[PDB]
Formats: structure tokens, C-alpha cells, sequence
RNA sequence: GGUCAAGAUAGUAAGGGUCCACGGUGGAUGCCCUGGCGCUGGAGCCGAUGAAGGACGCGAUUACCUGCGAAAAGCCCCGA
RNA sequence: AAAGGUGAAAAGAACCCCGGGAGGGGAGUGAAAGAGAACCUGAAACCGUGGACUUACAAGCAGUCAUGGCACCUUAUGCGUGUUAUGGCGUGCCUAUUGAAGCAUGAGCCGGCGACUUAGACCUGACGUGCGAGCUUAAGUUGAAAAACGGAGGCGGAGC
RNA sequence: GUAGGGGAGCGUUCAGUCCGCGGAGAAGCCAUACCGGAAGGAGUGGUGGAGCCGACUGAAGUGCGGAUGCCGGCAUGAGUAACGAUAAAAGAAGUGAGAAUCUUCUUCGCCGUAAGGACAAGGGUUCCUGGGGAAGGGUCGUCCGCCCAGGGAAAGUCGG
């Protein structure tokens, strides 16, 4: 099944931007991103994470172990903010020295 | 447009197969026997409702004459004595007065006996 | 030459056909020497006793 | 005791398996392990395990280390006392089945049936009764 | 009440049958699309500068496909 | 040749229990594991386990109708439902045939695939619509989320 | 009432329009004693987990029991016939979860112009070592010509 890229391949954010969710359990929740894959339209933020029963043997260790650890999500969430939540957004229009296409929503930069 | 079989064949194979209760061996189960031996079976639910009206007939007059020759004529000069007593004509299942009330086919008897006469 | 079945066989009569194949329970007996299990006329196959020791187990 | 619909009871109970366990895929034809099977069913549950090593059938193993997963599970999981178990039922069902050509006379082949079975065993304690 | 006679009549299932309940096998049916079909319309030659199609190779680890070719999952310039 | 499907997301099942394993039972995750990788639904033929009612002097196209028995009670206490015993009656289905239960054809069973269609300014009728002594366009042109235009030509109108 | 002609209709997919329904659960599947003159249609419950009914009109790859019909699945024969040369095998010891079948020892029997040895065609890692045990081996299997990995293959004079 092709995948992800009925978003032309894009991302409507980017790898270091603080980001709220919207979607289910936790919507209204933010957080730093920290991967984000575009192709599969994934994305990993702190504080979302769950517990992954890991590997049986042989990590280097005998035993296995459960650790919490973080677990991605689909371009689900609700990107780029300032005037403090939700945000769609707009602006690509000059920062200094006029290239940078900065972002911005219906007030100043992102 | 495709419009495969799809539904319908099932619906109407398990309708002939739902006929089928305590049908023998693969008249239960198959749908082939099952259908066929409906065709049978239909044969015989007409036939047989027609006969049921004749066989109860039968069973009405063999009580009859039982009770008639208890007191001592038989069916024939009996059923003839009460028509020959004419009014006298209740004639639909004699049987169950014959089989349940002797005071009264007595009496009955006496009537066609009388009449004969 | 060569025959073959003529109807294939009802679901009934096959299985009243098997009606014979029911396997016999072992007759089993405790071993008087060791804690059970033991097959008569035969040596108790966890101890090894047939009144004293037999075989090696 | 009585739910709002089934979406309901899916969360609140879970269906669980006292006293069963099973062996699928094992292979073996059904009809012989069913054989040496009847000769366990209802039977004490120590005695199943008795008149197993005795059975002289190819079966008996397979039908035993699934009966010594039935008394565990009973045991261990399903916390009953184990001088009270007994079968209370056991059967076996057919499961795929492999399929070889053979060759034979003349350059016909046929189809072989390597048949598999589901062996399941299910105790529970003799306080019925 | 107990024997004796005469008479009648039940229950047993080795295994079977009908129904029900519960499963196994097996992949119909429904839903779905990553795959097809057709019409319409574009576009339409490639090669001695080596074609079309292949063989052998190029990975830290590589059997298959993909890409490439001893400069071998690539090298240089330009634009996004 | 056959070809398909966990879940929204791998969160793809740490740990424990029987087992050499395979397989399973728990605990966890998840809305659901009534989704666990022999991973959507899961019919039918076929195989089983349990239960009700039944069956070991019986002759049987497997039903049908009648009545008694025993169960049962969610379109359902009845003109019920299931199953029985016993009576009466009763020669599979199709095809092919003067004539089929036929010792005549076909067929192991179930599932799905499987056979009166399309075409053309063609003929000839029935029915219906428009316009009617007259009716209509073809190729094409231009517009197309739509259709108009286009008399070349075709049919009536005269017969021998 | 057979071929045959005529009439009125039921159900399936797709399309247009309407009326709507659906995670408090859709189609499909499963049970059923209700309804209609039939094709059929509803009620309720169980299953399922994302789509769908009813009405009017239109178009059809539109209705299967047969064709020694097709594809697939599963049965009967049936735990039956066979298990592939009548050149036998026995004991001890060992390994292993497990051994009539694998390893060792000691005997026995069979080939010996072979059933021993060396090449050519042909085959293509089958060779050796270490592991394995699903399937392949007509039983088993700890073993194998099977599976995994690592090695092994040397020419001025042999053959081209
Ligand atoms: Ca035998
Ligand atoms: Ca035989
Ligand atoms: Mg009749
Ligand atoms: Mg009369
Ligand atoms: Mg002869
Ligand atoms: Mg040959
Ligand atoms: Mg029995
Ligand atoms: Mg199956
Ligand atoms: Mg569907
Ligand atoms: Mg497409
Ligand atoms: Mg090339
Ligand atoms: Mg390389
Ligand atoms: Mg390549
Ligand atoms: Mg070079
Ligand atoms: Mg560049
Ligand atoms: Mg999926
Ligand atoms: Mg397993
Ligand atoms: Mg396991
Ligand atoms: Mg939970
Ligand atoms: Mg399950
Ligand atoms: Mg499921
Ligand atoms: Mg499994
Ligand atoms: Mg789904
Ligand atoms: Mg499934
Ligand atoms: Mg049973
Ligand atoms: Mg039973
Ligand atoms: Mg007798
Ligand atoms: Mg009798
Ligand atoms: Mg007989
Ligand atoms: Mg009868
Ligand atoms: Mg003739
Ligand atoms: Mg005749
Ligand atoms: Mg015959
Ligand atoms: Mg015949
Ligand atoms: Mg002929
Ligand atoms: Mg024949
Ligand atoms: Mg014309
Ligand atoms: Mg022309
Ligand atoms: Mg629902
Ligand atoms: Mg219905
Ligand atoms: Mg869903
Ligand atoms: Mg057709
Ligand atoms: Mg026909
Ligand atoms: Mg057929
Ligand atoms: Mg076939
Ligand atoms: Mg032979
Ligand atoms: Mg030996
Ligand atoms: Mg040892
Ligand atoms: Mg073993
Ligand atoms: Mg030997
Ligand atoms: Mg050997
Ligand atoms: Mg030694
Ligand atoms: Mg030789
Ligand atoms: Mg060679
Ligand atoms: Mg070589
Ligand atoms: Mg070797
Ligand atoms: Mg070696
Ligand atoms: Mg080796
Ligand atoms: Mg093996
Ligand atoms: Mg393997
Ligand atoms: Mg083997
Ligand atoms: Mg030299
Ligand atoms: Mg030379």
C-alpha cells in the first residue's frame, strides 16, 4: 500500500519546534520534537511514551525488561504555535536580510 | 455491470434445507437430496390430505357398526333406519355417540328399529 | 476382475462398523515395594523390585 | 451484572479457560489419538496420567504432555486443589492437513494425507458431586 | 403377607438415528485496495558515439529485486 | 499456475507455569487478544464432544397423514415447537422416450464459476410518444458540469 | 396439462433522484413457532466491526441440480492394500527428553569378473568439520545424499 506521502511528501513542521496534539488521549498535550519522519508521516514528542516489554534474552542481558520509551505518532497531531494553542498558520514572508521564509499565524513568528 | 450469484443461492438452499427436520442421512443435510425429497413429499401432503378426509370417514363407520351390532343389527340396517326414520339425520360422526353415550345410541338403535318396521 | 465399492457408505453403518475398536485399559496394580504404578506379571518399571531388585532403574 | 451493550462487556470481563489446555498441529491421524483419548476421558486425573504409561500406543505421549498442561494450568493458574481433579472432558479435532504425491504403478500418482490433530484436555474438581 | 400357577409389562445400548448446545476443519459471503480493463486525448522511433535484450560484477554484513558499472546503490556542473 | 487483509498505532506479547520442542494457560498492552502473527469476516460439505427423545423380531426411495408418549416454552401455552412409538398410504431426480422406480443416460458431497447475447442509418410486426399530408435527419461545425446547429440524403404522395 | 403462444409479477448488481439509517454499531453470517396468492418480505435475539436499507426511474456479465460440466475443499472404500527383491541377524556398551533403527565392541550371514577398485559422460557442493531435527527418509531417528554455517579444489611435464 503506498504510504504517508498523500501529504506530497511534506512536512508542516520541523525537527526541533514545540507542538500541541490534538486527536485522542493526548489532545491538548505538548511537547519538543524530536524525530520526525516525513515519507511515513511520523512524529515523536516527549511525553507520550508507553511501556514496551522488550526483548526476552540476549540484549546483553539474561533476563528482559520492560522500559517506557517513546512512541510516534502520525502527523495526527496539530502543529506549529505561539498565541498559545492550536494554530493554523500562514506566513512565509521575509525575516531579516528578506530570504528566510518564516512562519507565522494571525500574528507574529514561529 | 457483474452480478455475480452472491446471497441469493445460499438464501433459497438453506430455505429447502430448514424443510428438512428429522429427515434420515443426507435428507437433513445435502440440498440436493433435501429439494428432492420435497418433491416427493409434496406428492404426498396433497394426496394425503384429500385420503385423510376419506380415512376418518372409514373410522366413523367402523365404530358405527361396532356399537350397531352391540345391539345386535349391523351398520347397514341401521344408517338405512335412521334415513328411513327420515328427520332423523345427525348422520356426522354417529361415531362419537356410539363410542361415548350408549344410553343414547341405544336409543338411536331403537329409533332405526323401529323405523324398519 | 477388479472390485470396486457400489455405494459409498452411510455416516450410520461406518461407525456401527467400529463398534469394535474400543482399546482395553491396561489392568493396572500397585507395587508393593515402590509407590504404584505397575503392570501384572511384569517387574514394577520405576523400582525394579519383582521381590527384590531386578533390573537396574 | 446486567451491561449497557457488548462493546461494554468486552471491557469489563474477560473470557477465561479453567482447567484447559491444548495441543494443536500435532501430528498425528485423529482418529487413532482419539483411540487412547476415550480411554482417559472421565477417568481421575491421576489415573489418566496411570494408564498412559501403559497404553502401548504412539499416541499416549502426545496425549499425556498435553494432560500434564491441563493439571498444571488448573494448578498454578486456576488455583484448584489437585487430589480433587479428574477430566472432565477431552477430544480431539482434525487440524490442516500435508499432502504428498506418491508415485505408483503405471505413472499415476496419488495424494497422500498427512493429518494433524488439536488434542485438548479440560480438568476440573470431582466437588460436582 | 409367603410360597406355587397363569398372564401382562418395564428398564440395560455395544453401537446407531433426529433435534439442540459447543467447537474443529475449510475459505464461500460481506467490506477494502496496493491490481487490472476499455474509451478519450496526448506523444511516438532506437542503434557503429554500441541499440533492443542479457551475462558478470559494485554493499561493513547481500540470497532476491532496484540502481549503477572497475571512477561501479555512484562521480562533476546548474536550478528548485 | 495459485496468489491478498493484526491493530488507529507494534504499543508485535517482559515475567511466570506444563513441555526437548511444537503447542498452550496466565500477567501485561490495546477500545477489542470475542485482533496474537496458520493474525478481518468465517457460510457449506466433512470430523468431533455434551445433552434431550429414542432404537437390539426387524422387510424399510427414507417421506406423508393420523393418533398416543416424553421433553420444552424469547415471532411461543398454541390450529404450538422438538422428538418418538404405532396405523394407513407411498416405485429417487433429470434426460431420452410409444412407454422409466427401472437391471436405460448423467451424477461421491458441498461451495463458488457456468449457457438465447451483441451489432447495423438492415428488414417485418405489436405497444407508446412527437409532429401530421407531411415526417426526419447523416457525416460534420461550434459549444460541452449542459446542447444547439447541420436538408446532403431517406420514407409517404401513382399506377400498369 | 408436455412442446408452444399470451398475462401479471418476485429477487440480484450497477446508475440517477428522493427519504433516511450507522461505533449506544452498518453490510455479511447464525437461529426462529410472524407475514404475503408465489417468487419472497419483515420482527426479535446471537455474531460482526464500517458501511447500508426503503421508494421511483433507468441498464444488465441478473436467478443452477444436473452438462462422464470447471476450480477448490472435503468425504467413501478403511485403520483396509501396501511399506519396493527370502543376502539373516544377535548380545553387550554408549549418547539422549526420547532408541529394534544413531555410535562403539564382539560374533553371525551376503557379494567377491562383485554387490571390490580406477576413469569417461552426465550431476553440481551432494565432499570434510561443527551444529540442527520442521518438512524430505515409505516406520523411528539422537542419523542421513535432508537444513544452517565455516573450510576443501593448487600442474612448464596428466586431459583440452
Ligand atoms: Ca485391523
Ligand atoms: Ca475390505
Ligand atoms: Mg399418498
Ligand atoms: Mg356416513
Ligand atoms: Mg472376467
Ligand atoms: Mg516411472
Ligand atoms: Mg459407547
Ligand atoms: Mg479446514
Ligand atoms: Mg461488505
Ligand atoms: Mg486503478
Ligand atoms: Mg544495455
Ligand atoms: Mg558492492
Ligand atoms: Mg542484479
Ligand atoms: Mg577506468
Ligand atoms: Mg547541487
Ligand atoms: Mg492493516
Ligand atoms: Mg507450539
Ligand atoms: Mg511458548
Ligand atoms: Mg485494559
Ligand atoms: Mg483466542
Ligand atoms: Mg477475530
Ligand atoms: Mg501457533
Ligand atoms: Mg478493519
Ligand atoms: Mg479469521
Ligand atoms: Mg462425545
Ligand atoms: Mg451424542
Ligand atoms: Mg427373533
Ligand atoms: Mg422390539
Ligand atoms: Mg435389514
Ligand atoms: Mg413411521
Ligand atoms: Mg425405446
Ligand atoms: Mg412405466
Ligand atoms: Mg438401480
Ligand atoms: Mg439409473
Ligand atoms: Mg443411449
Ligand atoms: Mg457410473
Ligand atoms: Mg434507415
Ligand atoms: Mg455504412
Ligand atoms: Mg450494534
Ligand atoms: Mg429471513
Ligand atoms: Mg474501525
Ligand atoms: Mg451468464
Ligand atoms: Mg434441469
Ligand atoms: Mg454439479
Ligand atoms: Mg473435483
Ligand atoms: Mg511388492
Ligand atoms: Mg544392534
Ligand atoms: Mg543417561
Ligand atoms: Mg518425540
Ligand atoms: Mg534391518
Ligand atoms: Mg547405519
Ligand atoms: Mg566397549
Ligand atoms: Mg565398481
Ligand atoms: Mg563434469
Ligand atoms: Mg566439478
Ligand atoms: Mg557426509
Ligand atoms: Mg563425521
Ligand atoms: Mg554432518
Ligand atoms: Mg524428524
Ligand atoms: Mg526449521
Ligand atoms: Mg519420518
Ligand atoms: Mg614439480
Ligand atoms: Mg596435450
Amino acid at each position: 500500500p503506498s504510504a504517508g506521502s498523500h501529504h506530497n511528501d511534506k512536512l508542516h513542521f520541523k525537527k526541533g519546534d514545540t507542538v500541541i496534539v490534538l486527536s485522542g488521549k493526548h489532545k491538548g498535550q505538548t511537547g519538543k520534537v524530536l524525530l520526525a519522519l516525513p515519507r511515513d508521516q511520523k512524529v515523536v514528542v516527549e511525553g507520550v511514551n508507553v511501556i514496551t516489554k522488550n526483548v526476552k534474552p540476549s540484549m546483553t542481558n539474561p533476563q528482559g525488561g520492560q522500559e517506557q520509551r517513546e512512541l510516534a505518532l502520525h502527523a495526527s497531531k496539530v502543529a506549529l504555535v505561539d498565541p498559545e494553542t492550536g494554530k493554523a498558520t500562514r506566513v512565509r514572508k521575509q525575516i531579516v536580510d528578506g530570504k528566510k521564509v518564516r512562519v507565522a499565524v494571525a500574528s507574529g513568528k514561529t | 455491470p457483474r452480478a455475480k450469484t452472491g446471497i441469493v443461492r445460499r438464501r433459497r438452499h438453506k430455505k429447502v434445507l430448514k424443510r428438512a427436520k428429522g429427515f434420515w442421512g443426507s435428507r437433513s443435510k445435502q440440498y440436493r437430496n433435501a429439494f428432492q425429497t420435497l418433491l416427493n413429499a409434496a406428492t404426498y401432503e396433497y394426496r394425503d390430505r384429500r385420503n385423510k378426509k376419506r380415512d376418518f370417514r372409514r373410522l366413523w363407520i367402523q365404530r358405527i357398526n361396532a356399537g350397531a351390532r352391540l345391539h345386535g343389527m349391523n351398520y347397514s340396517t341401521f344408517i338405512n333406519g335412521l334415513k328411513r326414520a327420515n328427520i332423523d339425520l345427525n348422520r356426522k360422526v354417529l361415531a362419537d355417540i356410539a363410542a361415548r353415550e350408549p344410553e343414547a345410541f341405544k336409543a338411536l338403535v331403537d329409533a332405526s328399529r323401529n323405523a324398519r318396521q | 476382475k477388479h472390485p470396486v465399492p457400489k455405494k459409498k457408505t452411510s455416516k450410520s453403518k461406518r461407525d456401527m462398523r467400529r463398534s469394535h475398536h474400543a482399546l482395553t485399559a491396561p489392568n493396572l496394580t500397585e507395587c508393593p515395594q515402590c509407590h504404584g504404578k505397575k503392570l501384572s506379571h511384569h517387574i514394577c518399571p520405576n523400582c525394579g523390585y519383582y521381590d527384590g531388585r531386578q533390573v537396574l532403574a | 451484572q446486567t451491561f449497557r451493550n457488548k462493546k461494554q462487556r468486552k471491557q469489563q470481563v474477560k473470557l477465561r479457560k479453567p482447567g484447559f489446555a491444548v495441543a494443536k498441529y500435532v501430528r498425528m491421524s485423529p482418529r487413532k489419538v482419539r483411540l487412547v483419548v476415550d480411554v482417559i476421558r472421565g477417568k481421575s486425573v491421576q489415573d489418566a496420567e496411570d494408564l498412559l504409561r501403559f497404553i502401548p500406543r504412539s499416541a499416549s505421549e502426545p496425549v499425556a504432555k498435553v494432560l500434564n498442561s491441563a493439571k498444571a494450568n488448573a494448578l498454578h493458574n486456576d488455583e484448584m486443589l489437585e487430589d480433587r481433579l479428574f477430566v472432565k472432558e477431552a477430544y480431539v479435532d482434525a487440524g490442516p492437513t500435508l499432502k504428498r504425491l506418491i508415485p505408483r504403478a503405471r505413472g499415476s500418482a496419488n495424494i497422500i494425507k498427512k493429518r494433524t490433530s488439536h488434542i485438548t484436555i479440560i480438568v476440573a474438581e470431582k466437588g460436582n458431586k
